[PDB]
Parts: C-alpha cells; structure tokens; sequence
C-alpha cells in the first residue's frame, strides 16, 4: 500500500525476442589491439574487418540480443555469439557497402569482403 | 555585479532551498521541489566553500533521508544534478538516489 | 532470448497486460495492445537500433513513406484505446500510429512510419503520452496564463476577451468585429492554438452574425450581457447558419425566465452548457438538471472539481468578494446561498463518473484556474474510484474504463463540442500533432514536453548553461517552437467558415495556420465519447438535493487530494 | 606637454608597449602598434574632441566618407594583431581600422573614417576589443542557451537540434527538409548568428542533398546515427558538390571499423573532426590521432578544457549517467574506462598549445557548456603559460604569441572551417560588425557589449528606471538589436549556395541577412591559422599514452583556475 | 524541481515577505507593498502547513496591527487574496480588512 | 503588492546579499559579486531606514574590507551605485572605493 508515484505493476511472464527466426552460434575474435562493440541491428558480416569469424555466417543475420544492446570484444578476445535472421526485405544498403541489396547474394557479398580485407572469408 | 543567465537563475534554487528549509524547521515532512531544491543548493553551496565532486557525491547521499520527506518522494528522485564554480571551474556534480 | 517483465518495461516501457500508477492516485492503466515487433523495438542513442543501414533506412527521400519525427515506444491514454506504439509524424500532423523502423530490416513496419535521414527522434518510452487538452472555457485576461496553460498540458485556448477589462473579467467574450480582430493580430503571439468568442446578445441577427464574418469562431451567451430569451434565440439562430458553437452561462437570477424558459429558448437546438453544475453561474438552483437533455453538450469548469472540504468557504467568499456582496446585506446572502450548493457540487463528481457531465473545461482567471484542467479531472477518477469503488465496466483490476471515460473530458469531447475534432482533441492518424508526454510519476500534473504542430513548443528541463540538460534548475520553459516565425507553423488559430471564405486572415496578415470550425450543429449529447448518457435530472427546489432515476445523488467532500502538496512549492 | 604613459593609458587605453593583464591569469597582452596621431585622439563627450568643426566634420553627408559608428581607442586583440586602432563601422560592417575624426582639422585621419552628423559613438578606451566568438558545435536544445553564449563573446552558432528531442539532444543534427525549414523558421527570432547542419547519414546521395538543397549550412556525421563508412562516404560526396563542411564524431565502440577506416572512407577529403580528444566522442581510444592529419579541421569541446582535479570524476560519471550506464555491468564499466582517459585529455591541454588543435567549440548542452568557449579557451592557455613556460616565440616579456594562437581557436579557424570567414570571425575591414567588448578585469569571462550587424545587441548594464545606467543590479541584457524587426538586420542566417539560389529564404518568408557558406572543400590544416602543425600523434593501444615525435605528451591536472570562482555567484 | 509558472513567481512573494520582516526586526513601521507580502506569504506557509482556508481567513487577520505599519497602510489594504496548495488542492483565500 | 520593474529587479539584489552573507558567515573570503551584492544592499536597506545619501556614502565605505574578499577584489570594486527609495524619493548613492 505505500505508493511510489508512477511505478509499474508488471504482468508475469517473459517477453521472448526475436521469435521464431533461426538462431546460429558462432565463434568470433577480435583480432585488433582496441576494443570493438558491436550493436544488435547491424548485419553481422559487415562488422569491424580485424573482427575475426565464418563471415558467411553472418550474412543476412544480426545478433540475438535485445533491441538496443550491444556485445562488446575487448583486444584479442574470442567468444561465442548467438545470431539471428534480418527479417523484413531482408536487404541491407549501405553500412560498410558489402550488401547494397538483397542479403542472398552470398557470393557477392563475400568476394567484396575479401577484397576489402573482412577477416573470415572463406 | 555582472550576472549572467545561469547566475540569475541559480539564486531562485538558493531561494527555494531556504523556504523548504524553513518549512522542515517548523516540523513538515518535506515534498518533491522542496527536497531537491534543499540537496541542490547544498551541493552549489559546496562547490564555493571549495569542496570536490567526490566528496558532494557522496555527501549529497546524507542531505535528507526518508523521515525528512513525505512517501514516494524518495523513489520520485533518482538523481540530482547541478553545476556550479568550483576553484577550478564549472563541474557537474550527479548525486544518485540521494535519499535511501 | 528471453527477458523479464521487469526489465522489458524498464528498457522499453510497458507492454501488454502489464499496469501503471497514474501519479500518486489510485488509478491504474493498463497496456490493452502493442503494435511492436518484440526484438524490433525503436530506440536511439549510441549503438542504438536507429542507425544507418539498420533501423533507420538510407535509401529514402523524405517524400517515399519516411518520417519527420518518430516518438518511439509510446503508452498512448486516449478514448480510442489505452496501449503501446510508436507515433509517426510528418508535416505537423500524425501520419502513423503502428511500428516504425526501417522495413530493409525489420519486421511489422507501418509502410509510412520510415525512419530515414529526415526523421527526428523522441524517446517516449517509459512515458505516457496524450492529445493535448482543449479548454473550451478560457478568459483572456492576462497573456501570462498560456504557460501556465502548457505547463499542465493544455494545448487549444477557446474563448474570449480583451485583457482585463470588466467584460471580459466576467466573460469569455471579444465584443464585436474590431475587437476580434485586433484579438486576431494578438494571437500570432500566443504560443498556443486559439479559436476566439464573440458576444451572443442582441435582438437582431446583423449584429451578431457580423461577429462570425469577422472571424470568431463561435459565440458566448453570458448573463452579465443579458441571457434572455432573444439573445438566446438569435445566438442559436446565427451558430445554425454559420456552423459554429454556442456556449452558455444563463440567467442565475431568473429575471427574465426559470431554466424550462431557456430550454424553451433553445428550443431543441445544439448548445454547449458552460459550469453545468451553476456554482460557476446560471438559474439557481436547478441549471445542473440541463446536463440531462439530448441537445446539451455539458461542461463543468474547475474549481468546484472534485468536492472538497475547503470547497465552499473558498467559492462563498470568493462570490461574495467578486460581486461586491456585502455579508450583512439579507438579499446578497440569500443570493450566495441560493448559488454555492454542496448538494449539487457533490452530484457533480457522481455525474461525472456517470458519463453524465461530458467535458471539463478552466473558467481561466474568472472562476477557474488555467492550468488545472487535466489535474483536478484525474483527482476527480481518483476519489471517485475511493468513494465509489471500480466502475462495473473494468476488468483486470484496471482502471481502463474510468480513464477513457475521463481523459475523453478534456480531450475529444471539447474538440467535437466546438467543431475542431477533424484537427485536434486526440491521437487518431490524420490529426494535428499536438501530443504531450508525461512521466507517470507526474501524470496530469506536470507535463514533461509539450509538441505543437510536431515540433516541441514547451518542456520541464534545466539549466540552459549546463553540460547536458537535466541540471538544475529543472522548470518550464518555452522551446523553439515558440520562436521567431515557428510559432506561426506550429498553432492553428480556428476561424468561421465564413470569415475564412472572405479572406479576414489575408486582410489582418495573419500567419498562423488557420483552421475551420465545422460540423457542430448536427451533434448532441450522444457523440459525447464515454460519457453521451441522457437522463431526468431532478433537482428539488427546498433542499437542493439531487435526483437521477429517482435516486438521491449523494457524495462526501474529501480533507487531501493526490496530485497536490507531494508536487507543488506552493 | 607630454603625459606620462600611465596618465595617457588612463585616458585612451594603452599605447605601444604597454602592457595589459588579461582578467585574473597571467597572461599578458602588449600594444604592438598604434594607429593615431598623438594629440589627435579622438574621444566623445561634454568639451570633448568629436564635437561639430573640431573631430566631427560638420560638412559630409553619411554616403561621403562618414562611418555610422566609431569605436574610439580599442585595444584589438585577434589573429592579425594585438594593437590599438579606431574602428570605423557603415552598413554594419567594418569599413576602417586606422584612425577616425575629421581631416579638415586633425592629421592622419584614414579617408573613410570621418566622423560626421550621421555617426555614433562607442569609447573603446581602456577596453579589449575582439570579434565575437564562432561556435561550431552547437545543439539547439533550450533557447536560452543564446543569452548564455552572448553574455560570453559568443555571436555566431553553428549546429543542429529542434529543440530538446532525443536526436537533439545526442546529436547537432536538424533532420530533413521539413525540420530544417522548421528551424530555419525559428531562427528569425535568434538573437545570434546560425548556420544548421542536417543529418550526414545515408547510403544514397538524394536523401543527404535534399537537406542541403532546403537551407541547412552543412553536415554532422554522428555515431548514434551510425557514423559507417557509407556514411562517411555520402556526406563528403555531397559536401564535395554542395560546398558546405562536414563534422564528425566518429564511431566509439570501432564497430564498423577503427580509426584508420574512418580515415580510409574519408579518402582524404576536408572534414572537421569535433572533440578530437575523444571524451565527447569517437573511435576508443585513438580518435585524436585526427588530429595530426593535413585534411582534418580538428576541435575540442569544452568540459576537457583545460585538465583539472575535477575532470575525470566530472566526465566518468556524466557519460554513466547519460548513456543509462550502470556501475555494476563489467561492459559499461570497460566502456567508459575507454572513453574517459587522463592520458589524452592531459595530451590535449599541450597539443592546444603547440598549435596540433587548432579550434575550440562548446558542445553546448550534449556534453558542453554554452557560456564557456572563450572562458576555457582562456583558462587553458593561462595552465600551459604556468606548465610550459613562455612559448619560444615570445618576446619582451608579453604572451602575444600564445594570445594569438588562442584567440584564433574560437574566432577564425571556426569560421574558415565553416565557409564563413568571409563575413565573420575577425576584426578586418570588409567583414561583418560582430565585435565583443571586454573590461581587461573581465576579459574572456563576462563581455561588456556585443555588436552584432553594428548595433549593440547584449550588454552588462544596470537598473533600468535609474537616473544613470550603472546602479545596480548590472546584469547581461538584450538590448536594441534584438527588439522587433532590427533583429533581422543584425544577424546573418548561413545557407548553403543551392538553397540561396533556389529561394529558400523567399520560400519560407526569412527577413535575416542570408549569408553565403562557401570555400570550405579545397582548405586544410594549412588554413588554419597559428594552428596550422601537422605530425604523427601516436596513441598507444596499452597505456593511451601520447606521443608527437617520439616524446610522450604528459601533463598534471590543476587544483584551481583563474577566470573563476572571483568572478561568478554560483 | 519541475516548478510551473506560478511557483516560480510566488517565490518572489515568500522573498518579499523575509524582507519585510527584516525590516520590521529592526524597528521600521511597515508600507503597503512589506505588510501585503507578509501576509501574502503567511497564508500561503499556512496552507502548506495544513489548515483550513476558514483557519486562513481568520488568522490573516492578526499578523500586523496598525501599530505594525505606516499611516493610512491599514485603510489601503480592503483585503488580501492568495492562491495555494492545501492538501486537498488548489483553493483561494481572501483576507478581508487585515489590518484595523 | 503593485511591484513595479524595478522593485522586481532589486529583490535579486537582496537575495544575493544573504547569500552572500552566509557564505561570509561560515568563513569564505568574499568573490567580486558576492561583495557588490553585500554593500549594494546595505545601501538600499540604509535608504529605507531614513538615512541620508551624505550617511551612506561614509558607511558603504565600511561594510566590507581587504581581509572580508579574495585577492584583487578591493582592485575591481571603484565603485558601486545604487538607487532606492529615501523619504524625499528616489536618490541615487553613490560609494567609490568601498574596500580599500
Ligand atoms: O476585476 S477584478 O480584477 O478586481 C476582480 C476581483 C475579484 O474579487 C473577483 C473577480 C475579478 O475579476
Ligand atoms: O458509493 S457511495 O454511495 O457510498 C458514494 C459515496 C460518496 O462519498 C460519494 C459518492 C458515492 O456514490
Ligand atoms: O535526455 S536528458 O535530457 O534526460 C539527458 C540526461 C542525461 O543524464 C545526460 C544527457 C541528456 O541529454
Ligand atoms: O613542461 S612540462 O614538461 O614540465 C609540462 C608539465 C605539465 O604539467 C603539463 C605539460 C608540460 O609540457
Ligand atoms: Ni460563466
Ligand atoms: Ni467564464
Ligand atoms: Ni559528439
Ligand atoms: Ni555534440
Ligand atoms: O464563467
Ligand atoms: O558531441
């Protein structure tokens, strides 16, 4: 009965993410001397190139993190994240210019990557 | 004496600060302005008797606990933040949840 | 993943199911819907989702469905639902109300709520957001009661005056064409929108009507100009040719009728009752018993809301002194006596509660305070809520109906009374965005910021010298939407159809956008939002005492509100 | 006669030689030349020397010669020179820096400085006159933030905000072609000089070009909109074809990419690279390494300025606070520890000094003090004169060189930077009359007089209703340059060249002087001026220690400063 | 603190009113501005007290007498009215005739 | 009340001498506008307690001295002026070198 102003009374229950989409883990690395964070919405295979990983598995996928979080990788750290699918269009413009369309383009979007150094390809 | 915008303003935060002190003197459980005004005229105040932002940090916790103010009014303020002229320049001072 | 509740609503705001305090009432709101894609919530900040590629959209012309402003993760309070959304903004009006976010990416975007390079962002979640209120019984009388206005959330100005002249100390009322002309000229200043009354007396029509060519906006019929049969009837008879609204104040003193002469007046016509409950004015005792008919769009004005135990010493003194009434004078007493009635103040909380009285309204600096409105409609929900108990209607323990019910007072139903619900008075896609967000700790008392016409025209923030905002001294202050020609683009000055078709704002140089007022003669009682119940209003001549379907409307006053000495300095 | 140099400094400001402490430092100015004529000086008042037949020509018409107002006897201090000269104003720009009077009687009166029937007066004796301040990191958030700049020297803000919005409040961005009309619109009511950056976020040109095209000066590419390299990319595409400048604030969390791609995406094109030390944002923790390029216009903000006791306990904590940070989460605690380094801040205060920054800026109300530019720049030179010593370059004893080098940072390396320094940021013939006036006792900390457009605008000055102007209380006021229609004529709007050729200020009725952003993508390093050092800053991933030609760049925190608390009530 | 409009204002009243009393400490028969502010500011320290706006009206009464105030103050103040917030709200009251 | 612009305005000034005044009173040396306030509204108070312009501008020169302010504030101070309301009206004082 004492009142806080404004306070919320939460229903019970959880709220699940992302439902419904594929999950993928993968291992990644920061291969670089300084610290790199790396937000929810951005498509993974675009991301830092000294951040090491199968770039394929990134493709068209962001992390399974909640809306607005970010996973951080200090210097040399390795450590699993867990992705999932881009939805919508499912096309990405922009970013780091790998994609500029629909994320099925695999080939293409790896072989810009590897020309341009995004460590992981494979 | 030269006053500037921010000047002008902060004395009103002083003025407050002495009403509400007047009403806790005379015994009232204080409210929401009035226990902001008291902890931040007090953290100005401690800034031009030359005090650090560690030491307003902390002692802004001690200001007013629960029993000086009305119920709520501890969980309405999660923090108190001013500004003022220490001896080496404007500082932001951020006392968080100053009354537990 | 999954995540709490807790933390959901921590980050997000409240989804569904989950209940907010409003203030330190008893009034809980509940989450009925959301329109979020969870995963996809909008925020902004540093590695935020609304960011180039990601959550906002790179590719699109600010034309292709993307946004000028997104409000993410809004709690929306309004009469057509109490739930969770992102509100879209574009040219000033609300385009959106859905998901916004960048459809590249995303799931369950609204097709016109993109966020691209143009798009600004709110953050609203954790805030409830409402329509801006609409006082549709405002005295113009000293320019310092706008802010005093916008600070609790007002932001539409209906009625009248000059500055502080005696008329329009008493009455909402700019008198004649140059007066509302020049009054005209004086609100390209005002930070607010403003629709402007003229006098509803006069025996002939010419008189009248050329108050409407000259730009009013509707009429006030007061007693203090002679509320008789004729200024009744050919006020009712110009407002039915011009499509505009008429409000009363009647005849308190029954000189020249008892109330069944002003229905008769009226005679079945669209009428706006004014602080139906009387002790704001009009024929003693019994004016309340007009909140009953189907022609009647009833307004209560706020000092006597809600009954409490300083209530009437403060109205009897404040009558007394007002008048020039002398305590020692029989006639005077009796007069006082006759028109501050705990009996129908008391009625007027229940009927309220009943859907019975529609609208709030100030009475702004002639009887009312201006920036009270919102505030004393909530203490209004809440003692009822302690006296009465839930409405029959709620569910889940909530107090959703209640708060329909009441926001829908100052809201909607005063928009659709006066002819502006096409513009203003909610948060429906297509209307002019004019939204205020509040934190819940002070809902209903201190706005947070206040949008006009899509950009922010006031909001509590700090010092201006600071490093960030927040510092102290945090208080109202007007924001760049009231600057320079902005304040042009950002309030809407509502004009007849007439004066509109004859060009006054061309001739008077006026710049504000200009709205017309329509489609207010052909409404009753019934499109009252929750509250359109009609019913036989029986107030007994002896002991004031109030009847509806023959039982005895009866009500304690209070001795302590919420919303009052937690918050105020003074 | 000949007076002693102390009478004559008394009575006509300082002459060649002479010596003038700035406010309560250590820093000292020197006359380095002086443009009279001794005994010919003018001055104004009762028996004085500007008077109809002696000083004033009585013979010229205002078109022949004649100033519309004379500066008499100021002490110029900017990057051109530190020297004592008349100023001679017309059309609100400066037309003469030499010696005014009247050549019928007095010698060595340059041409077009005659006073004469249509000129007024402004004594300058004894006072420090210097061109009003150039801010380029603005965030419109409160519009009182205006008086607290003017009130500080400040006459010029660049930036962006619609007021206190999220995307404001985080970032100097007006989104948009609707927003940025919006603003455009707003700022007709500014007392100050503006020029508005749009949002420099997109992966297609059109969306960013549209922004330039509707009236915004420039672009800010900030990370919290996603600072990626097709960002980057776009915004300097357009700048390229638009003529206008880009800021950054980099990406720092190296998402994308690191330091050296942010540089790579920039491909060597013109950028101003905001807070280069990197506390108020950008690539962790190596984004002042900007700095020693020869494409990069590097700034600081102001809260850094200069290294104190306070700063880091300050800095910690308001970046936790802001970003809902919290003490007890590893990756928040990392990311702060990242971001908030003693070891760059402490390189900071020396890369000012040797001339590696070469701008100042506020970050008013994002991380930044609206009032503080000219104060901190001045606080800043006064630790390194304390720490470093005399820079080499300094002779008999005075700090001209350092003066110099400093007052360039807020003056015309801002206004180079922008594309401005045509109209604004120095006092030279042919510019726009923006002139401060300081009181030597409070030079850098509180103005005398700001001119804008050659009216006065703000001033400390006393009780209105007094016989005098000087009783107390002296406070900042807003004088006649900003009362009705006179507040166009005396500050400038900058708009890029397309919009100003296609209408925009027709378009939405601006009455403001528009002024033309141009020559701002073929400038570098080299353009700024006694800032101009271009090296190899090194910051080491481990320790953030500094290094410039292999020495560490180390420096202590200062217990006090000057051009404080002697001078301010709070 | 959030203040509104009118907060920010009637702090001026509560300002007022400590200076008036000053000078009436130290021996100065009171004008008509320093004995409105002092019972201006008495009703509205009375409400946040907690009483009644009838306890107001008759209490306003006996703050100064006119032996506290210049000649012809008394005859100039017909009364006093202030607005303030009780625990039930909002509510005025007016002080009729305060000083005889 | 009636307050007129000026009787606004000069409120400040009182207000900033009790600042001043307590700041004083727990020991700090006094800063340029703390020590303006002070005399300045010694002067006004002086003016109301009925004395003449000659009296006050002897005692405003003895209000504050060297050792009561920080370094170099007697240097700053050539003079304050002030105007208030004497019995025979409005007269402006003015005090030159207040601290020596
Ligand atoms: O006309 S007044 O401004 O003096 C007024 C006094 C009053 O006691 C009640 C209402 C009023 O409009
Ligand atoms: O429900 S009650 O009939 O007990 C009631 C009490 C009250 O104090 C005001 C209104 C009411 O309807
Ligand atoms: O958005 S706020 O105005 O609440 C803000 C809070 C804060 O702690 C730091 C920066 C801010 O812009
Ligand atoms: O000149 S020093 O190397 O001693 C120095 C000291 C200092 O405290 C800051 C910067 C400096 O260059
Ligand atoms: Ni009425
Ligand atoms: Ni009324
Ligand atoms: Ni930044
Ligand atoms: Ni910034
Ligand atoms: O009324
Ligand atoms: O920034």
């Amino acid at each position: 009965n004492y009142i806080v102003p404004g306070e919320y009374r939460v229903a019970e229950g959880e709220i699940e993410i992302n439902a419904g989409r594929e999950k993928t883990t993968i291992r990644v690395s920061n291969t670089g001397d300084r610290p790199i964070q790396v937000g929810s919405h951005i498509h993974f295979v675009e991301v830092n190139k000294e951040l090491l990983f199968d770039r394929a598995e990134g493709i068209g996928r962001r992390l399974n993190i909640p809306s607005g979080t970010a996973a951080r990788f200090e210097p040399g750290e390795e450590m699993e994240v867990e992705l999932t699918e881009l939805g919508g269009n499912r096309e990405v413009f922009g970013i780091s210019d790998l994609t500029n369309g629909s994320v099925d383009n695999k080939e293409l979007i790896l072989q810009r990557a590897k020309e341009l150094g995004y460590k992981g390809v494979e | 004496m030269h006053l500037n915008p921010a000047e002008k303003e902060k004395l009103q935060i002083f003025l407050a600060s002495e009403l509400a002190l007047k009403r806790k003197a005379r015994g009232l459980k204080l409210n929401y302005p009035e226990a902001v005004a008291i902890i931040t005229s007090f953290i100005m105040e401690g800034a031009r008797d030359g005090k650090t932002v560690a030491m307003l940090m902390e002692e802004g916790k001690h200001v007013l606990t629960r029993d000086d103010v009305m119920e709520g009014v501890p969980e309405m303020i999660d923090d108190i933040q001013a500004e003022a002229t220490f001896p080496d320049g404007t500082k932001l001072v951020t006392v968080h949840n100053p009354i537990s | 993943m999954k995540i709490n509740r807790q933390q959901y609503a921590e980050s997000y705001g409240p989804t569904v199911g989950d209940q907010v305090r409003l203030a330190d009432t008893d009034l809980w709101i509940e989450v009925e819907k959301d329109y979020t894609t969870y995963g996809d919530e909008a925020n902004f900040g540093g590695g935020k989702v609304l960011r180039e590629g990601m959550g906002e959209n790179g590719t699109y012309t600010r034309t292709e469905n993307v946004l000028d402003l997104l409000l993410t993760n809004a709690l929306i309070l309004d009469y057509t639902g109490i739930y969770k959304a992102d509100i879209g903004v574009k040219d000033g009006y609300i385009v959106g109300i859905g998901k916004g976010g960048n459809p590249d990416i995303m799931d369950g975007v609204t097709p016109n709520m993109i966020v691209g390079t143009a798009t600004e962002v709110i953050a609203a979640e954790g805030k409830i957001v409402t329509a801006g209120g609409i006082d549709t019984h405002v005295h113009f009388i000293n320019p310092d009661q706008v802010d005093v206005a916008l600070a609790n959330g007002i932001t539409t100005l209906f009625g009248g005056g000059t500055g502080p002249a005696e008329g329009s100390k008493a009455t909402t009322v700019t008198p004649g064409p140059w007066n509302i002309e020049k009054m005209l000229k004086s609100t390209e200043g005002l930070p607010i929108n403003v629709g402007i009354l003229g006098k509803g007396h006069g025996s002939s029509i010419a008189p009248i009507m050329e108050q409407i060519d000259a730009g009013a906006a509707g009429l006030k019929i007061h007693e203090d100009w002679g509320a008789t049969p004729a200024s009744i009837d050919r006020s009712l008879t110009v407002a039915d040719e011009a499509d505009v609204q008429v409000a009363i104040h009647s005849d308190t003193l029954n000189e020249a009728g008892f109330l069944e002469d002003t229905l008769r007046a009226i005679n079945g016509r669209v009428i706006h009752s004014f602080h139906v409950e009387g002790a704001g004015g009009g024929h003693a005792p019994d004016i309340m018993a007009m909140a009953g008919h189907p022609n009647v769009l009833p307004s209560s004005t706020n000092p006597t809301r809600p009954f409490t135990v300083n209530t009437i010493d403060e109205h009897l003194d404040m009558l007394m002194v007002c008048h020039h009434l002398k305590q020692n004078i029989p006639e005077d007493v009796a007069f006082a006596d006759s028109r501050i009635r705990p009996e129908t103040i008391a009625a007027e909380d229940i009927l309220h509660d009943l859907g019975i009285i529609s609208m709030m309204s100030t009475d702004a600096l002639a009887m009312g305070r201006a920036g009270e409105m919102v505030l004393r409609t909530w203490q209004t929900a809440d003692k009822m809520k302690k006296q009465r108990g839930p409405l029959a209607e709620e569910k889940n323990g909530s107090d959703n109906f209640r708060a329909k019910r009441y926001v829908s007072k100052y809201t909607i139903n005063p928009a659709i009374a006066q002819g502006i619900a096409h513009e203003v008075g909610s948060i429906e896609e297509g209307k002019f965005a004019d939204l205020v967000l509040w934190e819940p700790k002070f809902f209903g008392v201190k706005a947070d910021r206040v949008i006009k016409g899509g950009i922010i025209a006031y909001a509590q923030i700090g010092d201006p010298s600071a490093s960030i905002p927040t510092p102290q001294p945090v208080m109202g202050r007007r924001m760049y939407g009231t600057v320079g020609d902005l304040i042009h683009d950002t309030n809407i000055t509502f004009m007849s159809k007439s004066s509109i078709q004859q060009g006054v704002p061309a001739k008077l140089g006026l710049k504000r956008r200009i709205g017309t007022v329509k489609n207010c003669r052909n409404i009753g009682k019934k499109d009252m939002k929750w509250n359109d119940v009609t019913t036989d209003i029986d107030i007994n001549p002896e002991t004031y005492e109030v009847k509806v379907d023959g039982e005895v409307l009866t009500c304690e006053p209070v001795k302590e509100l919420p919303m009052a000495q937690r918050y105020f300095l003074f």
